[PDB]
RNA sequence: GGCCAGAACCAGCCCUACUGCAUUAUCCUGUCGGGGAUCAAAAUCCGGCGGGCAACGAAGUGCAAGAAUGGGUCUUGGUGAAAUGAGCGGAGUAUUUGAGCUGCGCACGGCGGCCGCACGCACUGGUUUCUUCUCCGUGAUGCUCCAUGUUGGCGA
RNA sequence: UGCAAGGCCGGAAAGAAAAGAAUUAGAGGCACCAAGUGGGCCUUCUUCGGUAAGCGGAGCAGGCGAUGCGGAAUGAACCGCUUAGGGAUAUGUGGCGUCAAAACUUAUGGGCUCAUUCUCGAUACGUGAAAAGGGUGUUGGUGGAUAGACAGUCCGAAUCCACCGGCCCCGAAAAUGGAUGACGCUUAAGCCCAAUUAGUGAUUGCCCAUUAUUCCUUUGGUAAGGGCGGAAACAAAGGAGAAAGUGUAGCCCUUCCGAUGUA
RNA sequence: CGACGUCGCUUUUUGAUCCUUCGAUGUCGGCUCUUCCUAACCUAGCGCCGCAGAAGACGCUAAGGGUUGGAUUGUUCACCCACUGACAGGGAACGUGAGCUGGGUUUAGACCGUCGUGAGACAGGUUGGUUUUACCCUACUUAGCUGGAAAUUGCGAGAA
């Protein structure tokens, strides 16, 4: 499926003053379910760094960047989340995907399942595409493999959900109540 | 998740390994041998060609991993008993009331067991043969030949547990059945 | 408060600022209060004779009455569900002039002077443009904003 | 027939189908170098340089105004007892909306008067190359309410 | 002639500019006569006494009392919504394995978890049950290291140490048989994240309200309007009505808005 | 076995509160009878010990079974005597009064001490002092009659 996160470049700056005429203009990349998390996002940004509030503030541009053509890669996400037993925690960790928005995507899931965050407590520091050579957990590094091959086993295949039925004979592909 | 997981095993010549459905069969010059392994979900490979035995677990966490070579430690003993056999020899120590072993047939009679008037009895299963060694070659020895591992080490545990102190410090009163020696029977 | 005299609870409200203290000054003896002037009535501490009670301190209200050495103020107060004009009577050390209506004054004298300028035919002050409109931007520099492992690594105390 | 059903059409309303405008560059694509792995390779990855539209239903990105000139109404009234209709009449093959292309000045951008103008404003500019329905039309001499179809079934 | 105060006569009046430069289901004032009530309770947040309390006592504000309806299985107070009599269409809170309407057990979504006699968990308020401490169960992270290393008896690839998380487990004992509501559920029907028919070609899956929108009807307005000088004509074998009106079977018609409620 | 600390748990104590009951829920103890709990005294299996044996200490699973006779006291408690494998601890409206009993508490009589001028008071001592009703409904115990699978009907049709 496609991810639930957009990869978003927000361009901003303090609105222009007697006292500063011209603000420095900032560049941040977020990703975000929508533009308008983005902004928010941006502007928390801006608050927690260079103490700028959104009401006095500019957005230039609220784009999205847009994935590259979809290549099987391994994604370095930096990443780091706050919890209270252990304040901000940073890790470090490699996905495989084809995007990085998947790569994102796929790192919020993770970081939700094994680690009970959620969005707005997480904030990636850094994504980016790394060679074969340069991935050093073996979870990921198996699927460099040249020859890599496997089977499907235990799979749950259901029918297409017209041809779906309740009641169907034993060894037989007739549907009794369907 | 691993995705591929593998543990391979090499086959004398004489033996026959087939499996079939997670159920393994095993020939060799002194009998057959079964296991019912279809409790284990695992992908149960044999070459006869290259005479090689494998076993695959695919996409399996630490807790399947650990099954693959517990099936090739089974497949190993199977052929080993197959070929070799195995024998337990257990010994009587006593300090005081020697403990007395009768072995008929498949019956094994511990009587005396610390002075005690009860009898404890054995019945050993026809896949293993129960023997009393001569008393001038080694005094108090019982040996349990088998080509089931598990069957003969049971046997003999179960001797052993038969045999056990109550009710006395357990560091004195070193009475008891213990099996000594582990080996085959070829 | 424990009992309910006329001063009290004032430890903080009637007390002088730091390094403040003193008697009122002359600037205050000579200034000119009249009846219908608006005047804020912020008691003096160091000088409790006509003194108003603490509810009126911070109130502005309009002068009713000129005495040789009071003021007569009229204060808002709400009472339930109305409005009380009340009429306090305090020394003048505990009034100031109120510059409650000095931006519409303000906003009338230039009013007048625009009028006066536009009969005059003299060219109007340019009219301020609004902050709000869009625009082209022009960056002198610009930097990236992120959040370093820096940041994590210093708000770590000890 | 003041009863029960079906279908048809009219007005209203409620659902659905039919889609354009902007944007993309951390992108697309060749080549040289590096690097990677191989059995040799390609790839994943990093730079330089040269071109650009990832346009198949391109994107799951921002905004959409596309005249049902297909369903439902046993969720409303009706069968023309005033039909107001882009919808019903009458008359014309045109009107002028937009899209292309394009003139002058200004505006905007760059360099600081030129060079650019994605096609902004004024001339309600030009061209019709594509697209499009354009004008008229009926008071109540009705103050109010109620009274008008079709096809069967059941009622003689 | 200055100041202060009452006036009188004139002037000028963005009727208050531009700079983000207010908004209003904004008739303001003034009375008269009276009723119930004067035991209150709960809650967010702030707060005092108390070991604490479903304890006692306060502040701001919402509730219940006086109030149902739709949800949390059940509950005055929690969530949603607040109520004329009825349809249709959408929602809110909450849900979509059965009980029970909705995924006839949805996805062409990712991870995690095995829990043996109060039987793992699915309990917002609700503390309406659990801690300190511990686990070589498993799954993550952060530092450090050692690499013919560790173990084994040399021999071929990763190994070791400390620390911090997630879920699970131990810690964890009461009296009638019993309670995630029940059954069950473990390719969950549990937990944490996401989505709406799925890298296909755009931004509304579905169910349920006394809520929203809309239609019909009733009733009352601080109600808003029109008509009321019978237009003309018209036997039986198109009809009837038309009142200058608070209130009736309301003169008649059109049009808006509100309708719960203890004392 | 655990000092200094620290975290719990349980309602077999007592307090704290005042929600319920004041046109009344009979309000000590015992007797009898049943059942439940487990924090296990004995009885079944075990682990561990400063565990030689014997006797024991500690701990686990386990509440199926058992846990007494007496002197004093109204007593609950207490204590002593004696058996025993053991004489564990608790709940059930501090189980149980239309089941009993009525020794105690707590009316009216009376005595004493102390207190009070006194009438009288004392959670101080003493003695004497009415224990009412079931035939109703359920529950329980037995004892009878009797239809019924569409659990009375449909004709609605399923054979372990
Ligand atoms: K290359
Ligand atoms: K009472
Ligand atoms: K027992
Ligand atoms: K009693
Ligand atoms: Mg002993
Ligand atoms: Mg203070
Ligand atoms: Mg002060
Ligand atoms: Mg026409
Ligand atoms: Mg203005
Ligand atoms: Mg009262
Ligand atoms: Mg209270
Ligand atoms: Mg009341
Ligand atoms: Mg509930
Ligand atoms: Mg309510
Ligand atoms: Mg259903
Ligand atoms: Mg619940
Ligand atoms: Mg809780
Ligand atoms: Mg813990
Ligand atoms: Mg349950
Ligand atoms: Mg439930
Ligand atoms: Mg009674
Ligand atoms: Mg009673
Ligand atoms: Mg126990
Ligand atoms: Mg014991
Ligand atoms: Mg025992
Ligand atoms: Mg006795
Ligand atoms: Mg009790
Ligand atoms: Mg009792
Ligand atoms: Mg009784
Ligand atoms: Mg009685
Ligand atoms: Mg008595
Ligand atoms: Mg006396
Ligand atoms: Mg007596
Ligand atoms: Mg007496």
């Amino acid at each position: 499926v496609k991810p639930h996160l957009r990869h978003y470049q927000v361009v901003g700056r303090e609105s222009p003053s007697e006292k500063n005429p011209e603000p420095t203009v900032y560049k941040f990349e977020v990703f975000a379910p929508n533009f308008v998390v983005a902004k928010s996002r941006f502007w928390r940004m801006m608050r927690v760094k260079n103490k700028v509030k959104a009401t006095h503030g500019d957005v230039l541009s609220c784009k999205v960047v847009k994935d590259a053509k979809l290549v099987a890669r391994n994604y370095l996400v930096d990443i780091a989340y706050y919890s209270q037993r252990c304040g901000y925690t940073r890790m470090v960790k490699e996905f495989r995907d084809v995007s990085k928005t998947g790569a994102v995507s796929q790192a919020y899931h993770d970081l939700a399942s094994r680690h009970r965050a959620r969005y707005h407590n997480i904030e990636v520091l850094n994504v980016k595409s790394i060679p074969d050579h340069e991935v050093k957990h073996l979870s990921i590094a198996q699927y460099h493999a040249p020859n890599l091959s496997f089977p499907l086993l235990q799979r749950r295949t259901k029918a297409t959900r017209k041809d779906r039925a309740i009641f169907v004979k034993k060894n037989t592909k007739r549907a009794v109540v369907a | 998740v691993k995705v591929k997981s593998l543990c391979t095993l090499q086959i004398p010549e004489g033996v026959t390994v087939d499996v079939k459905g997670r159920k393994v069969t095993v020939t060799g010059k002194r009998g057959t041998l079964t296991k019912d392994l279809t409790h284990l979900q695992l992908d149960l490979r044999v070459d006869k060609k290259n005479r090689t035995f494998t076993v695959i677990r695919w996409f399996g966490s630490k807790i399947p991993i650990a099954c693959l070579n517990t099936t090739k430690a089974h497949v190993q003993n199977m052929i080993t008993g197959v070929t070799k056999g195995y024998r337990f020899k257990v010994r009587c120590a006593y300090a005081h009331f020697p403990i007395n072993v009768s072995v008929d047939g498949q019956n094994i009679e511990v009587r005396n067991f610390l002075g005690e008037k009860r009898v404890r009895r054995q019945l050993v299963p026809n896949t293993v043969k129960v023997s009393q060694t001569d008393p001038s070659k080694v005094k108090d020895e019982i040996v349990f030949d088998g080509n089931d591992l598990e069957q003969v080490s049971r046997e003999a545990a179960v001797l052993h547990q038969m045999c056990l102190v109550k009710k006395k410090d357990i560091r004195k009163f070193l009475d008891g059945i213990y099996v000594q020696t582990k080996t085959n029977i070829e | 408060v424990h009992s309910y005299g006329y001063k009290s609870g004032t430890r903080h409200l009637f007390a002088k600022k730091f390094r403040k203290h003193g008697v009122p000054s002359v600037s205050t003896i000579l200034t000119n209060i009249k009846v219908g002037d608006y005047v804020d009535v912020v008691a003096d501490s160091a000088v409790r004779e006509g003194m108003p009670h603490k509810y009126y301190h911070g109130r502005t209200g309009i002068v009713w009455n000129v005495t040789p050495r009071g003021v007569g103020v009229i204060i808002n107060k709400p009472v339930r569900t109305r409005t009380l004009r009340k009429r306090i009577c305090v020394r003048f050390e505990h009034v100031r002039k109120s510059r409650c209506q000095e931006a519409f004054k303000a906003k009338e004298h230039q009013f007048q002077a625009y009028l006066a300028a536009k009969k005059a035919g003299k060219a109007l002050p340019p009219l301020q443009k609004s902050s709000r409109l869009g625009g082209i931007v022009r960056p002198k520099n610009v930097e990236v904003l992120a959040r370093r492992v820096a940041d994590y690594e210093a708000m770590v105390p000890y």
